C-alpha cells in the first residue's frame, strides 16, 4: 500500500495549479477517497471526499463550489482542481482511503501529504487540554467533549482517535468508539458516555508521542479538535 | 432517512455490488452450455480433440463457432454415483453422447458373456428417461465406421444383435443400430434425438453441433411465445 | 479360504450380540416418558426479511458466530455474504469453478472456505490488507466430490469427500493430517460436535459414524435408515443428534445409549428430507423437505406444530442461528428468507 | 335532453335475450382464464400478461355491451344527452382497448422471435410501457367525442347508424383500425416467414419442417378469425359514412355486426390458450 | 487372496466397538428432558420474543 502526492509549490492568488495522487498497492476501484487539510501548527481539517465510482461527492463549505475532485481508476490517480486561492490556504494535504461496510475501519491509511504555500449547526469539538506533561511509565487519559449526542439509534457512536508524530502523517488509533485497529498495540483504549469521551494509555513509550486528535463522522460535514500535545 | 453518515455509504457498496452481479448474470445467460457422456471407450477423447478447443473432477472446454461460445462439461472422471449429483446438469441445452460401432464384439473386461454394446444401450436408456433430462434433446455420435466395416465383413452382425435378417454390410447395418438406439426413447412427443456418424474433418462435426443447438434454441423460442 | 468363511460368522456373531446387548439395556420408550408434558400449541413464524440478488439454485448457507452475517453459495459461481439486519451485500467472491455443493465460515470470521465438484476446498481470506478477496488455500487430495466441510478451528478444516471418506487437514502446511475411512458408500454430510473434539458422518447407505479428531477410528455406528442419510445435526447438549433420510423419515440417535429413541414419520409425506437443524435449547426440530416447504416438527413429541410453506421451489439448505433468534432457509428458487 | 328526440326524428329511428347469455359466458371464460393465469406461478413471465390484459380488456367489453344493450330501448328518450355519450364511450372504449392488446401480444411476439436468445428473462419496461399506453390511448379515443367532434350543432353531418356522432370521427375510427389490422397481418407475415427461413438453410442437415407446418397453422387460423368478425363492421361504418340520410334500409339494423365483432372478444381467449399445449394441461388440471 | 485383510478389519472394529459401555433409555430420556426444560426460557422460538427487543423487526 502507497500513496504518493505531487502539485505543491509557491502559488500567487487568482489561479492555481492540481494536485495529483496516485496509489499502488490496492485495490483503488472500490476505496472511497478524503482530502484532508493540515495548516501549518494549527490544526486539520476535512476538505471534501468522493465515493467508490465517483457516485457520491462532497465539499466542505468553505470551499464549495470552488474546488473540484475527479478519479482515475485506468491509472488510479486522483485529482484535486483549485480555481482560485486565498492567502489562507497555505497547508499541507493528504490524501486518505476509507471503504465502508459492516465491519470496517475507515482512515486505515493516510500516505505521506503535500505541502502547498500561496504568497500574500455543525458540530463543534473541542479539546479538554492543548498539552500535557507526562513522563515515561505512566497511564494516560486525554478527553475529548463533543456538542450533541454521537450515538446513533443503530448503537455505536462514530468519534474516531487519530495519533500524529513528529516528522509524518498521523495514524489511526480506534475506530468508531473502542475497537482497535490493526497493527495498533493493546496499550491503547477507548471509553465515553455519548458526549464526552477519553483515550487511556496505560504505559507509555518514547516511541509513542505526539498530538492526538478526535473526530467525529456523525454527520458528512466532518470536523476534527483542535489537537491535544503530548510532551515528553 | 433515518440512516447514519456511514450507513448510507454502506447502501451504496450493496447496489454496485448488484449491478456487478447482474451484469455478469447476463453474460453468461447467452452461452451455450452441453453435457458430454459415454462409456470409457467411445472416442470421448478423439471427439473433444477433433472438435475446436481453446481451453480428475469436472472438465470443462469452452470453444467457439459462427458467434456461439459452447461450454462443454464431460463429467467423466467422476467415479461416485450418478444419482446424487446428476440435479445440478437440469439447466443444459444439449446431451453429446458418444457410441462406438466397432465396439460390439468386443467383450467387456473383468467379464466374458456380457457385451459392451449393450451396456452403451443401458446407459442410453438410462440417461434418456432420467426424471431430470425430460425435456432437453440428445444429440448422438457414431464414432469408429472403418473398424466396423472391417469387423462385420469379417465376423457378422448376429454376434451382438442375436435377432438379425439383413445381410452383413455396412449400410443397412448402421441403419438397424441407429434405429435400435432411437427406439430406447418412452418422451417420444417432447424430445428429439439427433444421430450423426463422425468424419474425419472437424468442420461436419461442428457443423452438425450447431444447427442441433439452433434447432434446439428456434424450438424453445417457439415454446416461449405460446406458438408452438 | 475356510478364513473367510471363519471371519464372516465371526462377524455376524459380533454383530448379533452387539444388537442383543444393545436392544438388552432398553426398558422404556422416550414417547412413554413424555406422556405427562404440554406440547407447544402452535410455532406462528412468519417472514422478516427476503434476500435476493441470485441468479440459480442456491445449495449451501451458513451462519456467523456473531448472528448477524451468513454466507450463500449457488451454481452461478458467486460466494455473497449478506448482512441479514439490513440485507445489504458485503462481498461477492467469484468462483474459478461455478459447481459448489457446500460452504462455511470460520468461528472467528476471517476465513471462508467452499468445497464442489471438483474435489477442491479453497479457503478466501477477507481480512486482508487490501480492499478485493484473495484465495489463501486450495486444499486438493480428494478424488470424488466433496460433499461438506467445517472448521474445527481457525487451522484446521474437516471435510467428508464422495469417495466414501473424509479428512482432517491442516491449512498453513496444505497437506491432510488425519483420514478418517470405513464407509461404504458416499459421505455426504458431516457434523461436529460443540466442543469441537468428535463429530458424525452419515454415508450414502442407512449408517452413520461417530469419530473423534484425536485418534483418527471409529468409535461407534448407527443403523436402522432404509434408503439413505442426507443430513445429521447434532443436539445443542451434545449427547444425541438427529438423522435425516430421504424416505420421508428422520430419527434420533443417542450418542451414550448406541440405539435410537424417536422417529418423526408421517403418512401424509412421500418426500425426502435435505436440511435437518435444532432450535436454541433442543425442543424444535426444523426439517426441510423437498416437496415445496419446511416443517416444525418437535423434538419430544414426534407431533408437527408449524409449517414454513412460503417457498417456491425445494428447499436445499436451512440454518438456526447461534443465539435462536431466527432461521434462515434457501431454496432452488434463488430466494433467501428468514423467519422469526 | 330535446335533443335526442329531435335527432331520432331526423335520422328516423322511432332477438335481444341470447345476447345476454353469449355475455355471461364470455364473462364466464374472461375470469376462468384470469383466475387460471393468477393462482399458477409458473404463468408470471411477461408472455402471459398481454394475455392476462387481453382477457380483462374483453371482459370489460362484454359488461359494457350488455350494460348498453339492457339500458338502452324505450328508455332513450328520457335519457339524458351525457349519460347517452357516457354510454357510447364506454362502448368505444373497450373494442380500442382489445384491438390494442393484441397489437401488443404480436409486437411482443414479433420481439421476441426476431432475436434469437436462449432464456425467456425480459425486461418490465417494454411491458409496462405497451399496457400503458394500449390503455390510454383507447381511453382518449373514447373520452374525445365528448369533448369536440359532437355533432351537436351540424345536423347534417351526423351518422345514420347513431346520431350525435361526427362523420370524420367514424372515419378516422375506421382508417386507425385499418392501419391496425395491416401491421398485425403483416408482423404475423414476417414472424412466420423468419421462423421459416431460419430453419431451412441455417439447420439445412440432420438425420432426425414440421415446426414450420404447426407454425402456419397457428398463423392462418388466428387471422382468419380476426379478419372475418370485424369485416362486417368495417364495412358497415365506411358504408353510413358514406350512403346519404334516410336512404339505406340496412343501415337501421346494425346490432348484429356488433354482437358477432363481440363474440370475436369471446373467441380470442379460446384461441389464445387452446394453441399451446401447456396452458391447456394447466387448465385441465384445474 | 487380499479379501482376509478386509475382513480382520471387520472383525477388528466389530470386536472393539462391541466393549462400549451402555447406560439405560430411561437415563437418557431423563437427561433430554432436563435439558430442554432447563433452557426453555432462553429460547426465542418457543415464546415469542416481544417486537421491543425483536431485532428482525419490519
Ligand atoms: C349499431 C349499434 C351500436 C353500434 C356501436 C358501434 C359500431 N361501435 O363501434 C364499435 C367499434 C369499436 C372500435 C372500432 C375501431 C376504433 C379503434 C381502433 C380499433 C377499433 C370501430 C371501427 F369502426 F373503427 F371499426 C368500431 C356502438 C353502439 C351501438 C348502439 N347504439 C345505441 C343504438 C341506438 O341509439 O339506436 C346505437
Ligand atoms: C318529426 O319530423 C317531422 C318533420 O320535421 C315533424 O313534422 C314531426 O312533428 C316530427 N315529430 C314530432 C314528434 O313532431
Amino acid at each position: 500500500v502507497q500513496l504518493v502526492e505531487s502539485g505543491g509549490g509557491l502559488v500567487q492568488p487568482g489561479g492555481s495549479r492540481k494536485l495529483s495522487c496516485s496509489a499502488s498497492g490496492f485495490a483503488f476501484s472500490s476505496f472511497g477517497m478524503h482530502w484532508v487539510r493540515q495548516a501549518p501548527e494549527k490544526g486539520l481539517e476535512w476538505v471534501a471526499y468522493i465515493s467508490s465510482g465517483s457516485g457520491t461527492i462532497y465539499y466542505a463549505d468553505t470551499v464549495k463550489g470552488r474546488f473540484t475532485i475527479s478519479r482515475d481508476d485506468p491509472k488510479n490517480t486522483l485529482f484535486l482542481q483549485m480555481t482560485s486561492l486565498r492567502s489562507e490556504d497555505t497547508a499541507m494535504y493528504y490524501c486518505v482511503r476509507s471503504i465502508y461496510y459492516y465491519g470496517s475501519s475507515p482512515f486505515d491509511f493516510w500516505g505521506q501529504g503535500t505541502t502547498l504555500t500561496v504568497s500574500s449547526s455543525d458540530i463543534v469539538m473541542t479539546q479538554a487540554t492543548s498539552s500535557v506533561p507526562v513522563t515515561p511509565g505512566e497511564s494516560v487519559s486525554i478527553s475529548c467533549r463533543s456538542s450533541k449526542s454521537l450515538l446513533h439509534s443503530n448503537g455505536n457512536t462514530y468519534l474516531y482517535w487519530f495519533l500524529q508524530r513528529p516528522g509524518q502523517s498521523p495514524q489511526l488509533l480506534i475506530y468508531r468508539m473502542s475497537n482497535l485497529a490493526s497493527g495498533v498495540p493493546d496499550r491503547f483504549s477507548g471509553s465515553g458516555s455519548g458526549t464526552a469521551f477519553t483515550l487511556t494509555i496505560s504505559r507509555l513509550e518514547a516511541e509513542d508521542v505526539g498530538v492526538y486528535y478526535c473526530m467525529q463522522h456523525l454527520e458528512y460535514p466532518l470536523t476534527f479538535g483542535a489537537g491535544t500535545k503530548l510532551e515528553l | 432517512c433515518t440512516l447514519s453518515a456511514e450507513d448510507k455509504a454502506a447502501v451504496e457498496r450493496s447496489k454496485m455490488i448488484d449491478r456487478n452481479l447482474r451484469e455478469d448474470g447476463e453474460k453468461a445467460a447467452r452461452e451455450v452450455k452441453l453435457l458430454l457422456l459415454g462409456a470409457g471407450e467411445s472416442g470421448k477423447s478423439t471427439i473433444v480433440k477433433q472438435m475446436k478447443i481453446i481451453h480428475t473432477g469436472i472438465v470443462e472446454t469452452h470453444f467457439t463457432f459462427k458467434d456461439l461460445h459452447f461450454k462443454m462439461f464431460d463429467v467423466g472422471g467422476q467415479r461416485s454415483e450418478r444419482k446424487k449429483w446428476i440435479h445440478c446438469f437440469e439447466g443444459v441445452t444439449a446431451i453429446i453422447f458418444c457410441v462406438a460401432l466397432s465396439d460390439y464384439d468386443l467383450v467387456l473386461a473383468e467379464d466374458e458373456e456380457m457385451n459392451r454394446m449393450h451396456e452403451s444401450m443401458k446407459l442410453f436408456d438410462s440417461i434418456c428417461n432420467n426424471k431430470w433430462f425430460t425435456d432437453t434433446s440428445i444429440i448422438l455420435f457414431l464414432n469408429k465406421k472403418d473398424l466396423f466395416e472391417e469387423k462385420i465383413k469379417k465376423s457378422p452382425l448376429t454376434i451382438c444383435y442375436p435377432e438379425y435378417a439383413g445381410s452383413n454390410t455396412y449400410e443397412e447395418a448402421a441403419a438397424y443400430i441407429q434405429c435400435q438406439f432411437e427406439d430406447l426413447n418412452k418422451r417420444k412427443d417432447t424430445k428429439e434425438i439427433y444421430t450423426h456418424f463422425t468424419c474425419a474433418t472437424d468442420t461436419k462435426n461442428v457443423q452438425f453441433v450447431f444447427d442441433a443447438v439452433t434447432d434446439v434454441i428456434i424450438k424453445n423460442n417457439l415454446k416461449d411465445c405460446g406458438l408452438f | 479360504g475356510s478364513e473367510l468363511d471363519q471371519l464372516r460368522q465371526e462377524a455376524e456373531q459380533l454383530k448379533n450380540q452387539i444388537r442383543d446387548a444393545r436392544k438388552a439395556c432398553a426398558d422404556a420408550t422416550l414417547s412413554q416418558i413424555t406422556n405427562n408434558i404440554d406440547p407447544v400449541g402452535r410455532i406462528q413464524m412468519r417472514t422478516r426479511r427476503t434476500l435476493r440478488g441470485h441468479l440459480a439454485k442456491i445449495y449451501a448457507m451458513h451462519w456467523g458466530t456473531d448472528s448477524r452475517l451468513l454466507v450463500s453459495a449457488s451454481q452461478d459461481g458467486k460466494l455473497i455474504i449478506w448482512d441479514s439486519y439490513t440485507t445489504n451485500k458485503v462481498h461477492a467472491i467469484p468462483l474459478r469453478s461455478s459447481w459448489v455443493m457446500t460452504c462455511a465460515y470460520a468461528p472467528s470470521g476471517n476465513y471462508v472456505a467452499c468445497g464442489g465438484l471438483d474435489n477442491i476446498c479453497s479457503i478466501y481470506n477477507l481480512k486482508t490488507r487490501e480492499g478485493n478477496v484473495r484465495v489463501s488455500r486450495e486444499l486438493a487430495g480428494h478424488t470424488g466430490y466433496l460433499s461438506c466441510c467445517r472448521f474445527l478451528d481457525d487451522n484446521q478444516i474437516v471435510t467428508s469427500s464422495g469417495d466414501t471418506t473424509c479428512a482432517l487437514w491442516d491449512i498453513e502446511t496444505g497437506q491432510q493430517t488425519t483420514t478418517f475411512t470405513g464407509h461404504t458408500g458416499d459421505v455426504m454430510s458431516l457434523s461436529l460436535a460443540p466442543d469441537t473434539r468428535l463429530f458424525v458422518s452419515g454415508a450414502c447407505d442407512a449408517s452413520a459414524k461417530l469419530w473423534d479428531v484425536r485418534e483418527g477410528m471409529c468409535r461407534q455406528t448407527f443403523t436402522g435408515h432404509e434408503s439413505d442419510i442426507n443430513a445429521i445435526c447434532f443436539f445443542p447438549n451434545g449427547n444425541a443428534f438427529a438423522t435425516g433420510s430421504d424416505d420421508a423419515t428422520c430419527r434420533l440417535f443417542d450418542l451414550r445409549a448406541d440405539q435410537e429413541l424417536m422417529t418423526y414419520s408421517h403418512d401424509n409425506i412421500i418426500c425426502g428430507i435435505t436440511s435437518v437443524s435444532f432450535s436454541k435449547s433442543g425442543r424444535l426440530l426444523l426439517a426441510g423437505y423437498d416437496d415445496f416447504n419446511c416443517n416444525v416438527w418437535d423434538a419430544l413429541k414426534a407431533d408437527r406444530a408449524g409449517v414454513l410453506a412460503g417457498h417456491d421451489n425445494r428447499v436445499s439448505c436451512l440454518g438456526v442461528t447461534d443465539d435462536g433468534m431466527a432461521v434462515a432457509t434457501g431454496s432452488w428458487d434463488s430466494f433467501l428468507k428468514i423467519w422469526n | 335532453y330535446d335533443i335526442i328526440v329531435r335527432h331520432y326524428n331526423y335520422t328516423g329511428k322511432l332477438t335481444s335475450v341470447v345476447f345476454i347469455l353469449i355475455c355471461c359466458f364470455i364473462i364466464l371464460e374472461n375470469i376462468f382464464v384470469l383466475l387460471t393465469i393468477w393462482k399458477t406461478k409458473k404463468f408470471h413471465r411477461p408472455m402471459y400478461y398481454f394475455i392476462g390484459n387481453l382477457a380483462l380488456s374483453d371482459l370489460l367489453a362484454g359488461v359494457a355491451y350488455t350494460a348498453n344493450l339492457l339500458l338502452s330501448g324505450a328508455t332513450t328518450y328520457k335519457l339524458t344527452p351525457a349519460q347517452w355519450f357516457l354510454r357510447e364511450g364506454s362502448m368505444f372504449v373497450a373494442l380500442s382497448a382489445s384491438v390494442f392488446s393484441l397489437l401488443a401480444i404480436a409486437i411482443e411476439r414479433y420481439i421476441t422471435m426476431l432475436k434469437m436468445k436462449l432464456h425467456n428473462g425480459s425486461n418490465n419496461f417494454r411491458l409496462f410501457l405497451l399496457i400503458s399506453a394500449c390503455w390510454v390511448i383507447s381511453l382518449i379515443l373514447g373520452g374525445l367525442p365528448i369533448m369536440g367532434w359532437n355533432c351537436i350543432s351540424a345536423l347534417s353531418s351526423c351518422s345514420t347508424v347513431l346520431p350525435l356522432y361526427h362523420k370524420h370521427y367514424i372515419l378516422f375510427c375506421t382508417t386507425v383500425f385499418t392501419l391496425l389490422l395491416l401491421s398485425i397481418v403483416i408482423l404475423y407475415c414476417r414472424i412466420y416467414s423468419l421462423v421459416r427461413t431460419r430453419s431451412r438453410r441455417l439447420t439445412f442437415r440432420k438425420n432426425i419442417s414440421e415446426k414450420s407446418l404447426a407454425l402456419l397453422k397457428t398463423v392462418i387460423i388466428v387471422l382468419s378469425v380476426f379478419i372475418a368478425c370485424w369485416a362486417p363492421l368495417f364495412i358497415l361504418l365506411l358504408l353510413d359514412v358514406g350512403c346519404k340520410v334516410k336512404t339505406c334500409d340496412i343501415l337501421f339494423r346494425a346490432e348484429y355486426f356488433l354482437v358477432l365483432a363481440v363474440l370475436n372478444s369471446g373467441t380470442n381467449p379460446i384461441i389464445y390458450t387452446l394453441t399451446n399445449k401447456e396452458m391447456r394441461r394447466a387448465f385441465i388440471r384445474i | 487372496t487380499a479379501s482376509i485383510a478386509q475382513a480382520r478389519k471387520l472383525v477388528e472394529q466389530l470386536k472393539m466397538e462391541a466393549n462400549i459401555d451402555r447406560i439405560k433409555v430411561s437415563k437418557a430420556a431423563a437427561d433430554l428432558m432436563a435439558y430442554c426444560e432447563a433452557h426453555a426460557k432462553e429460547d426465542p422460538l418457543l415464546t415469542p420474543v416481544p417486537a421491543s427487543e425483536n431485532p428482525f423487526r419490519e
